[PDB]
């Protein structure tokens, strides 16, 4: 098995996204919410925990053998590449360290590579406390590629794209978690256009 | 003494961090252990409580 990492490793210049003169590189996001945290509403902003999961091709990592599958943990996600993907309205955003890096890399022979961490971020959420205590809110949670415009990297949502957990072990003191949907968009910017995809808990 | 530093240098030759132990062969069993030092703070604005442990894994 450690052939095929150093076989996969040899040659392999992680600067370059797969596919980088041929077409867009498209990758599957799946969210896993663990809890959204408390509504702070005096900042304007909400405490959310995920399991964020990022699916995609690598015509580089296709590998020949009867294992058919490498799991590993974070030991080499620095070792290719990976997507540019943040947070556009988080204000505070941090990975998990303890008692590793809760990270998870997963390889397939075809190619495929499934790339999952633990988040937790503090996003922005503008709220209209007009009809308080009768306000109802719809707070996004949105991401994008940072540097990479839509004609190199294109998100899709799985059919399974937001899972949420009971909600009842959720830290909402003033709320009530209603509903949940998925978002796509095209954002253009000085640098370029930005396929950006939203999650809105209501 | 001579001899430690001996096993210690030779000790990961060939050793693969990358891999778990028996990849494989069997399944790698983890036994685990908590010595609570003491149970910190619990806060109620947070729903969060502290808690500080000697966590030891064999
Ligand atoms: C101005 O100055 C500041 C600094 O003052 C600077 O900010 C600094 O930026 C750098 C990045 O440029 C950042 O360093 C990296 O940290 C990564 C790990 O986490 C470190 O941070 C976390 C959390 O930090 C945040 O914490 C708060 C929020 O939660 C808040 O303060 C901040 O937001 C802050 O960012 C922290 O928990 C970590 O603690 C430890 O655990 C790490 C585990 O990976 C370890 O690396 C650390 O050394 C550290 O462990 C020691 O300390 C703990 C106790 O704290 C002990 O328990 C341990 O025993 C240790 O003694 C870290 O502090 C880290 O992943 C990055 O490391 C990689 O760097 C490059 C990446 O390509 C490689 O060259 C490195 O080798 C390394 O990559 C390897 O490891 C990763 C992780 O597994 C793998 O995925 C990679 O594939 C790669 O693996 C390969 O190599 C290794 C050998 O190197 C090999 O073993 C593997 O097998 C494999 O081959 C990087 O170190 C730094 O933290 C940050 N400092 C701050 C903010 O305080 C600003 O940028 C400067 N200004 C500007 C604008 O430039
Ligand atoms: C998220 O998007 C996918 C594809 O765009 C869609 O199938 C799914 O129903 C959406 N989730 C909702 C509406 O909760």
């Amino acid at each position: 098995v450690t052939v095929i990492l150093n076989n996969l490793l040899e040659g392999y210049d992680n600067k370059l996204r797969p596919d980088i003169g041929v077409k867009p590189t498209l990758i599957h996001t799946d969210m896993y919410v663990n809890s959204i945290g408390p509504v702070n509403a005096i900042n304007m902003e909400y405490t959310i925990d995920i399991f964020f999961a990022q699916t995609w091709y690598d015509r580089r990592l296709k590998f020949n053998s009867t294992i058919k599958v490498l799991r590993l943990n974070s030991n080499m996600v620095g070792k290719i590449w990976i997507p540019d993907t943040f947070f556009r309205n988080s204000k505070k955003a941090d990975a998990h360290w303890i008692t590793t890096p809760n990270r998870m890399l997963r390889i397939w022979n075809d190619g495929r590579v499934l790339y999952t961490l633990r988040l937790t971020i503090d996003a922005e959420c503008q709220l209209q406390l007009h009809n308080f205590p009768m306000d109802e809110h719809s707070c996004p949670l949105e991401f994008s590629s940072y540097g990479y415009p839509r004609e190199e990297i294109v998100y899709q949502w799985k059919r399974s794209s937001v899972e949420v957990g009971d909600t009842r072990s959720w830290r909402l003191y003033q709320f009530s978690f209603v509903g949940l949907r998925n978002t796509t968009e095209v954002v253009k910017t000085t640098s370029g256009d930005y396929v950006v995809m939203s999650v809105y808990f209501d | 003494t001579t001899v430690f530093t001996r096993i210690l240098d030779r000790l990961l030759d060939g050793y693969d961090n990358r891999l778990r132990p028996g990849l494989g062969e069997r399944v790698t069993e983890v036994k685990t252990d908590i010595f609570v030092t003491s149970f910190g703070p619990v806060s109620d604005h947070d729903m969060e409580y502290t808690i500080d442990v000697f966590f030891r894994q064999s």
